[PDB]
């Protein structure tokens, strides 16, 4: 037990013990990136592999080589904070020594000289964050894990649609991880392809030549040999007894004597055993029977020394005779059969235009590069660049792995460049299946499905870098001089520096990480994408991939996923699933050896599960764990049936891992239907942070995981006592068994206080512990948004009843009291950061002074004299938040104008209003301004208020740092000198400055002191150091874009609390919109009185099958139960005793399960704040297949004092009578989904319109208008309406006359329109006769 | 087929919404065709009242005064 | 191209601000109606110097010797009369109308 | 200058220094999306406005609810102009400042340009006509949009965070059009068939289906009342029970005559529920058709048959009535769901033993080649389908005819009071399938293949899942979400290449 385990538990139905507990959630994350930036001394994968791939880089021929030395990466220019703030990107310099050396020309090889470069620097590189986040601009990103065909060679089958003929067809694919692809195909006439990627179809012998194989060798390799002997004479055949199975006699098959075989009767086991045993190896054949036959070499005539046929060429009865004469006594002929060996090459060959080497090349590099003039060494550089090159291609470890293992082959670990061995191998296995022995592959399957993550990638965009800037050191190479240049003036940094960049910056898989919540963050962070670069599309990818495949179990989670116009092409990570050695994805098992279900555990891939038969999570077993039924349900092979008592060799570790974090946090989801429960651990994510974190009354028991795997809290790094607690920052005084030697030392947390969040919410940190309190290592220290206590609240139970309510529950609509509003529960905090430009126009700089044409004094009040808003300041939509005013000259104003200023005297100001001011109708307080200045530009008023109050905070910052960490020092020499030195008073009377001085009896606990002096001084200058630091950061004026001299941020802190139209659910997946507030009055309650927070609609209940929600009522409303009764017992005040013994009645509850309990807790001190605790409700843990039953349940409701039903007589708070039967109340976990209706609700009357056609177009954050499209026209011409459609796509849109004309009539009191022309169709006039088309109006 | 028959209009302009517009323009601007609206679809793009519903009261006052005295 | 693939194009997105909001194009019309209305309340000479030393409802407008060869009355005379135009439009009830112009 | 025609046709040229092709004059005219020309694929539009929906029962059919602020920003024009048209504001300017402000004077103004003026609403999957339908504007303190529930059917629109759109008829022409045609209550039938669109949803006919039907026993069962205003009396004093077989005297009307309504009066046979609903049945309507238990069909074809008679305007009226009754009454009825409320056969374990042994048959005849492989499978499929079939058509009876009550003597039984059968039966929402998966056991499934699997899901939802039922049940689901997501589209495309045919 825990020391916050202390403060609250939850109570935990359930049986099976949890052999393996989840691991740390933020696993792949982490582990890509630590692989990615990294010394590595080997080739595996890192900055140190991607820099050996393309270096060293040599020129042509030149002998100038440019080679790679070490890298390294320079701290961080600022820190995650700093860098957060100012809006810069969190990065790290790569310094890498580069070796430039010149061979003197004419070798033997030596360098004139070799100049090495120091650490020349190219590109800054991200950093991943402790969160596995990165920062881009300002804003933390994550970078989506993804999933893509895995290299090495496929099989795959296209039977049925191709071709109509059901004969089918056999496809092989060699897909390298970076290179040209290979493909091998068949058609309908067995005659074997090859095209290279998608590229021309060539008949595949045509690439066997290529590598340099003449006909007779390429028959040598598909085809084995017949022999026919002419000794003596009119033939004779070398008969392998084997050879005669599955064929029938084409003559009379007789030998030695002895009549084997008949004509006319098929050669069966039993002539083949006869021929066999009786071993004869010659027979006499007929001249007839090689008029089929195929002639494997080439022959020629010995005396006239010309060719008598052709290799793979047709035997006749002449060809014989004439081949025969000349003294030829073998003949080799293939070995062909339609059924087992199929004469597929020869065909083949039969197809193929080529004849040599040369001529295969040509064909290739016009097939590759067509209509440009063929050259020999263009058709040979191409060809050896295209799967032989070590640099254009390669499969890597994964590929050739996968490549070796499909090919049965031996070695799992090879070169990463095709063979003439690995292509041959390849389409003797694909004819091979073609031949009926071996099976295809599908694509569906895990094992051929590999997972990449950040690190990987990164490095192949670094890799794309690399190479463009390879080119340019080659290039640079081929003129230079000899000792001026050096690697510096040739690698440049852009190139790299945007390289990685773009994609950081802009990828379908970098994004900003959503944190609106702790499971929000966390389920991003873990994810998979079928998308993206090396990926499928939605429009091209079909049902299969996007469907759920068996070995999915354990691996990714079945019910969570989009839905949407990607379904199943995204998924999540399962909850205890892992990245395999080689990237595939395993899970944990537990090993059964013998009869005995053994608690060690074993992780398999998808290909290593394949075989083994796997338990159950859920299976009854007892004592040493030996199966209690005589046969389980149990899954082998793609298939799932009752499996023999001891037949298996493993079992599920729990009842978890087949789902995910999100769905693992859904209580009784084992009630739910498959939809709904998708749809609510989709829509969990979407959990607003509240005001108060509350707790789930109804839990899992994965809560706590969550909370404490994401950083939304604070975690202690080593445990102790706490010195120093504040809403600000918390000091804890480290154990000495954990605390190191040197510097002595206390642990400082600095908690993150009001800030933005990505999605506009609000995070800030609370703290949980208390002054002077014990805490262990690995404890929260603190609560994040939507955190209670270390575990994670993503909302607020509540009290809920279900019945129809004067149908303001209507459909999914939510009725809900003013109990809740009142009480601020279910408001949020919303965090906006507005921004202010200061740009320079042809007619002047702008200014951000106070001074503001047309504005009251109301107006200029609430600005400083520099003309920004105070911090503090409440503000409402229209107040200015920073004054800002731009040139524009002479205003050219009009006669009844002038009359006017001439009257008035009023002088039309030079300067137009540009001021930020706060959005319409969005009202919050401001809590914080910065301000961004141009380096060399003075910096005003305000902004230099604020720059020394920050220098002012920072010394007293760093000052309390020296200061507490000085006196933490000191304190342990007082201690260390108590021992051999001791004196009590006498030490602490002198100055502790001078305590240095004092030595100690000879002993370790002397250079113990030595060592505290060494970190003392060190620590009293790196306070110097990073005073200096933070002063310079920030006096420093930030980099801006062109054109903008300064920038104004002001960050609004708005308060919405709940109004109808907001967006609610349950974990059920269960939606609903509040629709009306009503009055505690209105509320229907129960005899006691107590009114209901929430009515729901019961119908929803049925048809949707979502039975859960109703189960996590009943539960939740006994848990509440167990509440009230303690809430009872503290306010009657007992004792420890009846407490102590009602608290563990209720973590007893019946019979058989895990939880086990106290009174190893002190009885006084620690059980009453348990209790204390426990008085808002009794906070329950249901797993998500091992979870309560119904039975517990009512059992619960008893020691409850509520009812089995768990309905209760409710009466209507209006007439008072009561509601005729029961109805179910108890209480719902809810949460509130950011739909927030003042987010959503958008209305425009006249706004702004394009330019290009002149449309409406919100430009000021003032809405564009809805969209009239197609099917909305349609909706009008169903009906009459022909002025409804013609003011609709006229008047009130596209006419840039009609518009205004009608305005005018609509305010002066007249409805009608003077329609005119649409501007689109007017400018389609123009596209159109701006061709060769003359387009006219006629008539009249 | 109804996706045959919808390949047919009178209306050029009709058919350059929904067909393949390159080749709808061109295979009309050769022989010169002459769209005369008369359809929903031809007056809802060029952006007057529908000749239908209750703009059916103005097509008809027209298209009876078109062709005649 | 802007994100989400979709028909979001750059220029999609470039507003005009050369045009001019109908909300102020409503008051322009409506100016041209107060000065009327107010000039209707000058007497008909002050009226005729008033419209002509500015362009109200006229091509271009006029010099004060200009008004003055086209009065037959020439220089300060002009002059005079236009400031004490200005003084019966100035002080409220000729001006409350014209007073709420001005933002 | 082919480039600049027509791009693509020969070399597809790049514009400078970005790599993505350069749009020609051919794309210019072309578009995008397919074939979309903008007046097809849409056309941004002003005096317009949309947010998320809620219910608003208090309405009539013929209104709806809008946000105040929406309504002020919406008729902003129309605002100014009559603000000065009165003489509240000097110039058009100073009613802007006047707006801007928000002064306790525009509300009244707006609450004059509101009144019968018509506003214009929509969903986001329009299909038929009834996708946009007008409705008189009535403002509302509040972000929210309120739809009138009886209209929830012509949308297609849940309440789980569906927004709506809304646009101004601004010229007269289109005020008339809204109001004479796009109008709610000029469209209650359905344009594919005659039958009423406006038909009641869910929570109202549980309503109006616990009000008529009848118990065995309960408050004056058995007694006799003058006319349904003293039965609705004896109703709410608690002296008599909603639902019990009473005779009461009612005057019913037929029109039979000439144009002419024909009274007569009589003692009907009837409960105490249906005789306080009578009194909502407008004129020549016959008691008869509320004598019944009132289904979903039922109560429909009350409105229709209605409008068939009386006309339109008191079929509105009477549909109005309806629904709020049906709200009251389902309020104060009390229906809710408790786990109990779905009950499980006693004889479930059995029949799934029974059929269990079926299995080991036909696995035993596999084991001594009594039967082939694939006819073994057929068999065993076929005893669980069955067995399946068992289990359903009991808890059937169970839930439905258990209720085993009394009057005056020993028993009787009567169709079920229980919720969930309520529910279901009525129409209000549910149906045996899902109730079937609820109590019963649910299925058998198949594979992504379509090859079924032979161990079908012996438990259900009322009872707990494991780790392989649940499993196997996702694939059915994702093929569910992804089936209906794509026949969506396909609908569309058919609707378009529908529309473009006419
Ligand atoms: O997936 C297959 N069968 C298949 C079998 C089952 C099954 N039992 C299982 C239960 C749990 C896990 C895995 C299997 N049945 O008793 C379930 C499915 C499921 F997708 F719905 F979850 C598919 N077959 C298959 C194979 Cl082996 C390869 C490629 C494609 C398919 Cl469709
Ligand atoms: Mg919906």
């Amino acid at each position: 037990y825990s020391y916050t385990e202390k403060k609250r538990i939850r109570k935990d139905f359930g049986k099976r013990p949890q052999v393996l507990d989840v691991p740390y959630l933020l696993s792949i994350q982490l582990d890509s990136f630590q692989k990615f930036i990294e010394q590595d001394p080997e080739g595996q994968y890192g900055l140190e592999a991607a820099f050996r791939s393309v270096f060293p880089i040599q020129s042509y021929s030149g002998n100038s080589e440019l080679q790679y030395v070490s890298y390294r990466l320079g701290e961080p220019v600022f820190d995650v904070q700093e860098c957060q703030i100012r809006g810069v990107t969190y990065s790290a310099p790569l310094r890498v020594k580069l070796r430039l050396v010149i061979y003197e020309r004419e070798a033997p090889e030596g360098t004139v000289k070799d100049i090495k470069e120091q650490e020349v620097y190219m590109g800054e590189i991200p950093l991943m964050t402790d969160n596995g986040t990165f920062v881009i601009n300002g804003t933390e990103r994550v970078i989506v894990s993804q999933l893509h065909r895995s290299p090495g060679v496929f099989f795959d089958s296209d039977k049925g649609k191709t071709h109509s003929s059901g004969k089918v067809l056999y496809n092989a694919r060699i897909i390298p991880y970076r290179g040209s692809w290979l493909d091998f195909e068949f058609d309908p006439k067995d005659n074997l392809f090859v095209r290279i990627d998608r590229r021309r179809k060539l008949p595949a012998t045509i690439i066997l030549r290529a590598l340099n194989y003449t006909t007779e060798q390429i028959l040598d390799l598909f085809f084995e040999k017949v022999i026919f002997e002419i000794r003596d004479n009119k033939l004779q055949m070398e008969l392998v007894p084997e050879r005669l199975r599955g064929e029938t006699a084409s003559f009379d098959i007789e030998a030695n004597g002895k009549v084997y075989v008949e004509k006319g009767r098929r050669i069966t086991a039993r002539h083949i055993r006869q021929l066999e045993k009786d071993d004869v190896k010659l027979i006499e054949v007929p001249v007839e029977y090689i008029a089929g036959k195929v002639v494997a070499k080439d022959y020629i005539d010995e005396s006239t020394g010309e060719l008598i046929c052709a290799a793979n060429m047709e035997l006749s009865l002449d060809l014989l005779a004439k081949l025969s004469q000349s003294g030829h006594k073998r003949i080799e002929t293939l070995f062909t059969n339609d059924l087992d060996h199929g004469p597929y090459i020869s065909e083949t060959l039969r197809v193929d235009p080529t004849n040599d080497r040369l001529s295969a090349l040509v064909e290739i590099y016009r097939m590759m590069r067509p209509g440009e003039p063929p050259t020999r060494e263009a058709a040979e550089s191409l060809f050896e660049n295209l799967f032989f090159s070590e640099d254009r291609y390669d499969l890597s470890a994964v590929g050739r792995m996968k490549f070796n293992r499909s090919l049965l082959r031996e070695e799992i670990e090879g070169s990463g460049i095709l063979s003439k061995d690995d292509i041959i191998d390849v389409m003797k296995k694909l004819i091979d299946i073609r031949n009926g022995k071996g099976e295809v592959d599908d694509i569906d399957h895990l094992g051929n499905r590999r997972i990449r993550s950040v690190g990987e990638m990164a490095e192949n965009q670094f890799r794309v870098g690399l190479v463009r800037v390879e080119r340019a050191v080659k290039e640079r190479l081929s003129l230079g001089d000899l000792d001026t240049l050096m690697p510096q003036d040739m690698i440049n940094a852009k190139p790299i520096s945007a390289a990685v960049k773009e994609f950081f910056g802009s990828s379908q898989l970098s994004q900003f990480m959503d944190q609106n919540n702790p499971l929000s963050e966390i389920t991003h962070k873990r994810r998979i994408s079928a998308l993206g670069p090396g990926g499928l599309t939605r429009e091209r990818a079909g049902f299969e991939v996007r469907d759920v495949h068996p070995t999915h179990y354990g691996r990714v989670c079945p019910i969570e996923t989009p839905e949407g116009p990607n379904i199943g092409l995204i998924n999540s990570l399962s909850v205890y699933a892992q990245t395999n050695e080689y990237g595939f994805l395993e899970t944990p098992y537990r090993k059964v050896t013998d009869g005995v279900v053994t608690d060690e555990i074993h992780y398999l891939s998808a290909i290593e599960e394949g075989n083994y038969v796997i338990a159950q999570a859920n299976s009854n077993l007892d004592e040493e764990g030996h199966f209690v039924e005589d046969l389980v349900t149990c899954r082998s092979k793609g298939e799932s049936s009752l499996f023999s008592r001891d037949q298996v060799d493993y079992m599920d570790v729990s009842t978890q891992q087949v789902v995910s974090v999100g769905a693992s946090l859904i209580p009784f989801l084992e009630h739910d239907d498959a939809n709904r429960a998708l749809m609510g651990a989709n829509m969990q994510r979407q959990a607003v942070p509240t005001l108060r974190a509350d707790k789930p009354l109804v839990g899992t028991g994965m809560e706590r995981a969550v909370a404490v795997d994401s950083g939304v809290t604070a975690v202690a790094k080593r445990g102790g006592v706490v010195q120093y607690v504040d809403a600000s920052r918390i000091v804890i005084k480290v154990n000495e068994d954990e605390m190191y030697p040197g510097e002595a030392g206390i642990d400082i947390y600095n908690l993150t206080k009001y800030t933005r969040s990505n999605q506009n919410t609000c995070i800030n940190q609370m703290p949980c512990v208390s002054l002077g309190e014990p805490v262990e290592r690995g404890d929260v220290l603190a609560d994040g948004p939507s955190t209670d206590l270390g575990e994670l609240a993503l909302g607020q139970n509540m009290r809920v009843a279900f019945m129809p309510w004067n149908g303001y529950n209507f459909e999914d609509s939510i009725l809900v009291s003013e109990r809740v509003v009142q009480e601020d529960r279910f408001t949020t905090i919303h965090i906006q950061e507005l921004a202010c430009v200061s740009r320079d126009t042809k007619l002047g700089p702008e200014e951000i002074t106070a001074d503001i044409p047309n504005v009251g004094e109301a107006a200029l009040s609430k600005l400083d004299e520099s003309g920004i808003v105070y911090i503090g300041a409440e503000v409402t939509g229209g107040d200015i938040l920073v004054g800002k005013v731009t040139p524009k000259g002479e205003t050219q104003l009009t006669p009844e104008e002038k009359l006017l200023r001439a009257i008035f005297g009023e002088k039309a100001s030079d300067v137009k209003d540009s001021s930020l001011r706060v959005p319409n109708g969005v009202s919050g307080t401001v809590i914080d301004v910065q301000v961004f200045t141009r380096d060399g530009v003075e910096k005003d008023k305000r902004a230099l208020e604020i720059e020394e109050m920050q220098l002012k905070q920072a010394k007293k910052d760093l000052s309390e740092e020296l200061q507490i960490l000085e006196a933490g020092l000191f304190s342990r020499i007082r201690a260390v000198l108590v021992a051999g030195g001791v004196e009590a008073e006498k030490l602490d009377k002198l100055p502790r400055d001078r305590w240095l001085e004092l030595g100690l009896t000879d002993e370790e606990k002397q250079n113990q002191l030595e060592q505290l002096a060494e970190q003392y001084d060190e620590l009293k200058h790196e306070f110097e150091k990073k005073l200096e630091a933070k002063r310079r950061k920030i006096t420093q004026g930030d980099d801006l874009a062109p054109g903008v001299l300064k920038i104004v941020k002001v960050y609004l802190a708005v308060k919405r609390r709940i109004q109808p139209g907001d967006k609610m659910a349950g974990r059920h997946g269960n939606k609903g919109v509040i629709s009306k507030i009503n009055p505690i009055e209105d509320m229907p309650y129960d005899e006691n009185g107590t009114p209901v927070d929430i009515v729901l609609n019961p119908l929803g209940v049925p048809s949707r099958m979502n039975i859960g929600q109703i189960l996590e009522t009943h539960l939740g409303m006994a848990a509440k139960g167990i509440g009230d009764k303690i809430n009872a017992m503290l306010k009657q005040q007992q004792e420890v005793a009846k407490l102590r013994e009602f608290i563990q009645r209720a973590y007893d509850l019946g019979a058989d399960v895990r939880q086990k309990v106290d009174l190893s807790t002190f009885s006084d001190e620690e059980v009453m704040r348990l209790a204390e605790n426990l008085r808002k409700g009794m906070p329950i843990a249901t797993p998500v297949f091992d979870g309560a039953k119904e039975a517990e349940i009512k059992e619960l409701l008893k020691l409850g004092d509520l009812p089995t039903s768990g309905q209760i007589r409710l009466y209507d708070g209006r007439t008072g009578e009561q509601f005729e039967r029961p109805v179910t109340v108890g209480y719902m976990y809810m949460l509130k989904l950011n739909h927030l209706v003042d987010d959503k609700m958008h209305a425009r009357s006249t706004g702004s319109y394009s330019l290009v056609t002149q449309q409406p177009l919100g430009g000021k954050a003032q809405f564009g208008g809805q969209r009239f499209g197609e099917m909305e026209v349609w909706a009008l011409e169903a009906y009459g309406a022909a002025y409804t459609l013609q003011e609709m796509l006229t008047v009130k849109s596209d006419d840039v006359n009609g518009r205004t004309k009608m305005y005018k009539n609509i305010v002066d009191g007249n409805h009608q329109m003077e329609p005119g022309m649409p501007e689109s169709f007017n400018v389609l006039l123009k596209e159109i006769r701006s061709l060769g088309i003359n387009i006219e109006l006629e008539d009249e | 087929g109804i996706t045959k028959a919808s390949l047919a209009t009178e209306s050029f302009i009709s058919a350059a919404s929904f067909q393949e517009t390159t080749r709808v323009l061109t295979e009309a601007a050769v022989a010169g065709k002459r769209d005369e609206l008369r359809g929903l679809k031809e007056n809802v793009i060029v952006g007057r009242l529908i000749p239908a519903g209750t703009g059916y009261a103005y097509h008809q006052d027209r298209m009876r005064r078109r062709a005649a005295g | 191209p802007i994100g989400d693939d979709e028909d979001s194009h750059l220029g999609d997105f470039i507003e005009d601000t050369t045009l001019e909001l109908p909300l102020d194009s409503a008051t322009t019309e409506s100016l041209r109606a107060a000065t009327h209305d107010v000039l209707a309340g000058l007497t008909a000479r002050e009226a005729k110097v008033l419209r002509m030393r500015f362009g109200i409802d006229m091509n271009t407008d006029y010099t004060l010797e200009e008004v003055g060869k086209q009065f037959d009355v020439t220089r300060e005379r002009i002059r005079q009369i236009e400031a004490k135009a200005l003084r019966k439009l100035r002080h409220p009830s000729r001006s409350e109308v014209l007073r709420s112009f001005l933002d | 200058v082919d480039a600049l025609l027509d791009n693509g046709r020969r070399g597809r040229a790049i514009t400078g220094s970005n790599k993505r092709p350069l749009k020609s004059l051919a794309d210019m005219i072309k578009g995008k999306q397919g074939r979309f020309r903008q007046n097809l694929l849409g056309k941004r539009v002003d005096y317009s406005g949309r947010s998320v929906i809620t219910v608003g029962p208090y309405l009539r059919l013929h209104q709806c609810g809008l946000p105040k602020k929406m309504a002020l920003e919406l008729f902003k024009p129309f605002i100014y102009g009559k603000l000065e048209l009165r003489g509240l504001a000097t110039t058009i300017k100073a009613a802007k400042k006047m707006v801007e402000r928000e002064e306790a004077v525009v509300w009244d103004i707006l609450d004059e340009v509101i009144r019968e003026h018509p506003v214009l609403l929509n969903r986001a999957p329009t299909l038929h006509r009834l996708g946009i339908q007008a409705f008189e504007p009535v403002l509302i303190e509040g972000k929210a949009i309120q739809l009138h529930p009886l209209v929830c059917a012509a949308y297609n629109a849940d309440f789980d965070g569906d927004q709506m759109a809304v646009h101004v008829p601004l010229t007269l022409e289109a005020q008339l059009e809204a109001r004479a045609l796009m109008m709610s209550t000029n469209n209650i039938l359905s344009p594919a068939n005659g039958e009423p669109i406006i038909v009641p949803s869910q929570d109202v006919v549980l309503g109006l289906y616990y009000m008529t039907r009848d118990c065995v026993n309960a408050k004056g069962e058995g007694m006799v009342l003058t006319g349904p205003k003293e039965a609705e009396r004896l109703y709410r004093s608690g002296l008599a029970s909603l639902h019990a077989r009473v005779k009461v005297r009612i005057t019913e009307y037929e029109k039979d005559a000439n144009g002419e309504l024909v009274a007569k009066t009589s003692l009907k046979d009837t409960t105490v529920g249906r005789a306080i609903l009578w009194m909502i049945v407008p004129k020549g309507l016959p008691y008869s058709i509320v004598n019944q238990a009132l289904g979903k069909k039922a109560i429909s074809k009350m409105l229709n048959t209605c409008y068939r008679i009386l006309g339109l305007k008191p079929t509105v009226i009477f549909a109005d009535q309806i629904m709020y009754t049906g709200f009251a009454y389902a309020a104060r009825s009390g229906a809710s769901v408790g786990i109990d409320d779905m009950v499980i056969p006693e004889k479930k374990h059995e029949i799934i033993s029974e059929a269990e042994a079926e299995v080991a048959e036909i696995q035993e005849q596999f084991q001594s080649g009594l039967v082939t492989a694939g006819e073994r499978y057929n068999k065993v499929i076929d005893i669980w389908a069955a067995a399946n079939d068992r289990v359903s058509k009991a808890m059937m009876d169970n839930l439905q005819t258990e209720t085993v009550i009394n009057r005056d003597g020993q028993e009787e039984k009567q169709v079920s009071f229980n919720s969930i059968y309520m529910m279901a039966d009525s129409g209000a929402r549910g149906s045996a399938a899902q109730i079937r998966q609820l109590a019963g056991m649910r299925g058998l499934m198949a594979k992504p293949d379509g090859s079924i699997i032979e161990t079908p899901i012996t438990a259900n939802f009322r009872e707990g899942l494991n780790v392989l039922q649940y499993f196997i049940s996702t694939h059915g689901a994702r093929k569910g979400l992804a089936d209906t997501a794509l026949k969506t589209a396909n609908s569309g495309y058919l609707t378009r290449r529908l529309v473009d045919v006419a």
